[PDB]
RNA sequence: GCCCUGAAAAUGGAUGGCGCUCAAGCGUGUUACCUAUACUCUACCGUCAGGGUUGAUAUGAUGCCCUGACGAGUAGGCAGG
RNA sequence: AAGCUCGUAUCAGUUUUAUGAGGUAAAGUUAAAUAUGUAAGAAGUCCUUGUUACUUAAUUGAACGUGGACAUUUGAAUGAAGAGCUUUUAGUGGGCCAUUUUUGGUAAGC
RNA sequence: GGAAUACUGCCAGCUGGGACUGAGGACUGCGACGUAAGUCAAGGAUGCUGGCAUAAUGGUUAUAUGCCGCCCGUCUUGAAACACGGACCAAGGAGUCUAACGUCUAUGCGAGUGUUUGGGUGUAAAACCCAUACGCGUAAUGAAAGUGAACGUAGGUUGGGGCCUCGCAAGAGGUGCACAAUCGACCGAUCCUGAUGUCUUCGGAUGGAUUUGAGUAAGAGCAUAGCUGUUGGGACCCGAAAG
RNA sequence: GAAAUUGUUGAAAGGGAAGGGCAUUUGAUCAGACA
């Protein structure tokens, strides 16, 4: 909405907001990020340190497969049960009868030990596990099946 | 909602200054001065007519 | 609608008026009108005549006679802010004054009663009047300013 | 000054208050009564010029 | 002319009312406007101007900060209020009985709240049950958490995360943030 | 109800003992100030008479005015009128004079004339221009409940007990003089004086420690 | 100390002009008086701050009222029309 | 401009007391005037008995603590349209004059 | 030996004349005066009289008179300038749209969020309904191979709105969200140590460190809309010498 | 069928411009109001 925008407050004032010393031109400055190493140096540090230069090795022909790996919390983990069998399981937890997770069913890559599961045993299926996750696990009473 | 100055419009002095109506009928303003025989010893005139 | 409407109306009601405090209270004449005194009217129908001062009336006025018999002046009330009062008096004792009020004067040719106490004033004035030398004549005169004369030095 | 402080109002707690614990500016100086006697007022007046070279 | 001291005409620089033309949220405002003046309590003076509070500054308080006030000694049994959004947190798998007082809740705090033999309120009932507010505990929830906020004050050595389109090698990692390439910061 | 009966010639009975201690406690006032006047006037006469001389008291208080423009005014001066709270031309307010206020004075002396403020002042300006300072809001006086409900804490509970703080100088000086709002001052009634006023009382001009001689300008300016 | 001399530049010519000599000049003193949008008091407009007021049975809760203080402004910014 | 946490309160183009630094004017090594740093309390003081891998010849220090005690003349004057806090962006980046000092220049509306 | 005037200053001393203002609109308050009833100059003006009902007052406009008043816009330290543009009139005429984002605000839901590439449907470019994915977010860190967040009531200390207890209150005590300071614990990278163990050089337990990160430490983001700001585009409008 | 601009009539004005602000007199006009 134009009826809205503040040039259309500055009708008969004679700059319109762009001042009468230093008027208003074309392009000051240079186009686009031009001059960062000379004239815009002082903001390209401060605001884009790191900005020049070259960090470490290329990669050619690169997949976003290879390194699809998502990571699930022990946070959660539980989210994984229908909320309507959830409570079924955390009461009467015991072994011969336990919660098989997929985690590789609801997109998961990674199993990782952010904290604190309760203390039912549960069984977790996952591609990868890292060295506090099983240790939560398997001292909660469960165990990871690894898959593929 | 407007400011009546005491010092003249003597109702409103005296809602201030309950004192202000004992004062002027014992008079107090004019009152006399006890009267004194005192004069200066020989030394302070000789000073003051000096040279 | 040529014109929508405001959605809250003043209303019509009147409020009475605060209790003020003021009150009417006697006026206190200068101190050069006294009763029986030469007046110079200041103006009006009469001005410049001599009259001669008889009652403070209620409504502040001041009484006046001429005498009639005299410069033709009858008994009229006059405003006490237009009357330069004289150093000259005429004794006024011999005169009733307690008949008048200001509602004798109301308007509401001229009414017999009002000729007839015309007359009964001045049989005690025109007594008085002729035992100064020319008071007769002064009172019948009409004062006014000359070349030469300033009011805040004359006396009057 | 702190000690001293501490010292002068624990002593004045059993002097019943009244304890003046602050600095305050030089004051305007109170009333007094010179004695003249012995000591004569002395007429000075200003000095005539010289050169003096 | 007189000499200021300050600045003229300065306004306080604060909310009077809300920026909100929501219409339920106004009858609040008119609700504590109207204790706030007659009920000489501090409570309904301090939950009067967090109803002004903009959305930003009103972050959403978890379902699981309410249990920990709770275990705080003493208010097991005080009615929590929150001017705000109450969420869910399932990383809690208990939760108390109590209370809770607040604008909104999520479907999910709303049942887990109610799961537990709990009770949630609006603030007009909280008005009508504790008007001065006995037995109340405020809480807040964290105002620096935000995304933008990691971002204030980038400069030299403050160490603020620089605003950026896309995060990894190669995007401003090389000259002046190591040693190697030039310097470091 | 009660209320209207029953609370009013209980309440104005508390009135009636208000200015009824106001009664009493002014008398004292009165009779202090005079036989204080009075006792100068007898140790000047008693000293004379011994052949030696008697040395008044210096004055433990002043009334500064601020005779100067509101703009031109170096950095260092400005700063001490506003710690003053001289915030105009032609305004005012009773100082203390201690070795601390006294060095101020120095720095501000071309913008000010200040002395030594007689009783008689100190109730004039009071009654016709004094105000009070109750949450900022500048009231005027008119009363005894606004003196009272304020500086009633420390005593002071009539427009005669400001005056007596502020003529003895008392302990309580500093909270009853920020009690009253800085006195906005007319110009003088007769003129000022002289044909200029910016030169020192001594050259001439109407600035700097005029003394006693501050009575006699105030007043044609109250 | 005052005055004169030293002291000569170009269209006609400027203590501002007329004109002024026990001054209407010069040095100094006492007073009276004149008048700015500044000062004091009052009314009104707006701005800011601080408070009062939600009870049907009316018409505004961006409302009504109370109290104070304050008001220059280019480039510039904002709020309300 | 948007506000935010708060509200008796830390402040201040100011003095005073206390205490440093200086090497211009004058003086002929000495040393001003004006400006300048810090302090004037609760984040305090005194006692009492805990911690450590540092320190000690050492139950001795250092740093931080527990328990107890001293509140508004709480530690000088005056003042304070409140104190702090953050985000965000406009214009500007040709200056000129007067005063008190001063260099270049013979001087200058330099 | 007495005085009086003068000068200075004070009185909650007396009285007279002139000018200006009349805000507000039931009562409330504080006083004063009265034995009393009441009255009063005490939280802002009333009473009495007169005239014209008129263009008298008042407006509007031309003239005249007194004083004042330089020509506008622009650049500029400085323009009335012997600086630039403008004879006059009417009509057109200049910070827009968009793609990608920062802060701020409102709204829906909220550990999620986004129906509209598409399909169903329809009164037919609308509205209505919806499966799969996908994007941002919930995990950081190293160049990388890679690894990946609780010693503890998710810790301690100082301060903190609010609430609770006592007390007549003043204030002290209990608890203390957000938030600011500060010391720790946790994950990753770099340097150091190097365990029970082993295909005898793999494995990496443990323990460190004036080291380092855009981290954890009971989630806050996603979507749309708006103001302001930026970048690219003809880019607020008009204008080159050229290629 | 606007404005620049023009002809006619009427009114007023005019000593090297014209035009403006404050103030009131004079001339022309205007309601409102009262009653």
């Amino acid at each position: 909405p134009s009826r809205f925008t503040k040039t259309r407050k500055h009708r008969g004032h004679v700059s319109a907001g762009k001042g009468r010393i230093g008027k208003h031109r074309k392009h000051p400055g240079g186009r686009g990020m031009a001059g960062g190493q000379h004239h815009h140096r002082i903001n390209m540090d401060k605001y884009h340190p790191g900005y020049f230069g070259k960090v470490g090795m290329r990669y050619f022909h690169k997949q976003q497969a290879h390194f699809w790996k998502p990571v699930l919390n022990l946070d959660k983990l539980w989210t994984l049960i229908p909320e309507d069998k959830r409570d079924q399981y955390l009461k009467s937890a015991s072994k011969e009868t336990a919660p098989v997770i997929d985690t590789l069913a609801a997109g998961y890559g990674k199993i990782l030990g952010k904290g604190r599961i309760p203390n039912v045993p549960v069984i977790v299926k996952a591609r990868f596990v890292s060295k506090l996750a099983e240790e939560k696990i398997r001292a909660a009473g469960g165990v990871v099946e690894l898959i593929a | 909602v407007l400011k009546k100055n005491p010092l003249k419009n003597k109702q409103v002095l005296l809602r201030l200054n309950p004192y202000a109506k004992v004062f002027a009928a014992e008079k107090l303003g004019s009152k006399k001065a006890e009267k004194t025989g005192t004069k200066p010893a020989a030394v302070f005139t000789e000073t003051l007519k000096h040279d | 609608s040529a014109q929508k409407a405001p959605k809250w109306y003043p209303s019509e009601d009147v409020a009475a008026l605060k209790k003020t405090r003021k009150a009417a209270r006697p006026q206190k004449l200068r101190a050069s009108l006294v009763p029986g005194t030469v007046l110079i009217l200041l103006a009006g129908r009469f001005r410049g005549k001599r009259v001669v001062y008889l009652k403070h009336l209620e409504d502040n006025t001041l009484l006046i006679s001429g005498p009639f018999k005299v410069n033709g002046v009858p008994l009229r009330r006059v405003n006490a802010r237009y009357v330069i009062a004289t150093s000259t008096k005429v004794s006024v004792e011999g005169v009733n004054v307690e008949k008048f009020n200001v509602e004798y004067f109301a308007k509401e040719e001229i009414k017999a009663e009002r000729v007839e106490d015309q007359k009964v004033v001045d049989k005690a004035l025109i007594a008085e009047i002729k035992k100064t030398p020319l008071l007769k004549q002064y009172l019948s005169a009409s004062f006014s300013l000359k070349n030469g004369d300033k009011p805040h030095m004359l006396k009057f | 000054r702190v000690k001293a402080n501490a010292a002068k109002r624990a002593e004045a707690k059993a002097q019943g208050v009244a304890v003046q614990l602050k600095r305050q500016p030089a004051q305007p100086r109170e009333s007094r009564i010179v004695s003249t006697e012995g000591n004569v007022p002395q007429t000075l007046a200003p000095v005539p010029y010289e050169t003096f070279i | 002319g007189i000499d200021h001291t300050s600045k003229q005409h300065k306004r306080s620089g604060h909310r009077t009312a809300p920026k909100s033309d929501n219409v339920y949220l106004k009858l609040l405002v008119k609700l504590y406007t109207f204790l706030a003046r007659r009920t000489d309590a501090p409570f309904n003076k301090v939950v009067l101007k967090a109803l002004f509070l903009s959305k930003i500054n009103r972050p959403p308080v978890s379902v699981s900060r309410i249990a920990r006030a709770l275990k705080q000694e003493g208010a097991a049994n005080k009615t929590v209020v929150v001017v705000g959004t109450v969420t869910d947190d399932a990383r809690i798998f208990e939760f108390p009985k109590t209370t809770v007082a607040a604008l909104r809740f999520t479907a999910g705090a709303r049942a887990k709240i109610v799961k537990a033999g709990g009770e949630c309120i609006t603030l007009d009932q909280l008005a009508v049950r504790a008007p001065k507010g006995q037995n109340t505990l405020i809480l807040r929830g964290p105002r620096n958490s935000r995304e933008a906020v990691r971002h204030f004050g980038m400069g030299p050595h403050k160490g603020k995360a620089p605003r950026i389109l896309s995060t990894g090698r190669k995007f401003e990692r090389a000259r002046g943030r190591r040693r190697s390439k030039g310097f470091k910061v | 109800a009660e209320q209207v009966a029953a609370e009013r010639a209980a309440r104005k009975a508390a009135n009636k003992e208000k200015r009824a201690i106001i009664l009493e406690r002014n008398a004292a006032y009165q009779k202090e100030y005079e036989t204080a006047e009075r006792n100068i006037i007898q140790a000047k006469r008693d000293a004379k008479a011994a052949g030696s001389y008697y040395v008044e008291a210096q004055h433990k208080l002043v009334f500064v005015v601020r005779i100067k423009g509101i703009n031109k005014i170096p950095p260092k001066p400005r700063k001490v009128l506003q710690l003053l709270r001289l915030t105009r031309i032609n305004s005012g307010t009773f100082v203390k004079v201690t070795k601390a206020t006294l060095e101020l004075l120095k720095l501000i002396e071309p913008y000010v004339a200040y002395g030594y403020p007689s009783y008689s002042t100190i109730r004039q300006l009071v009654y016709k221009r004094g105000f009070g300072k109750i949450n900022k809001q500048r009231v005027p006086l008119s009363d005894n409940a606004i003196i009272e409900a304020n500086l009633g804490k420390y005593g002071i509970l009539s427009i005669d007990d400001l005056i007596h703080e502020i003529i003895t100088v008392g302990p309580h000086f500093k909270q009853a003089n920020n009690f009253l709002w800085p006195f906005k001052l007319s110009n003088p009634s007769g003129g000022w004086g002289v044909p200029r006023k910016f030169k020192h009382f001594i050259q001439g001009g109407s600035f700097g420690n005029r003394e006693e001689f501050i009575n006699k300008l105030v007043k044609s300016m109250n």
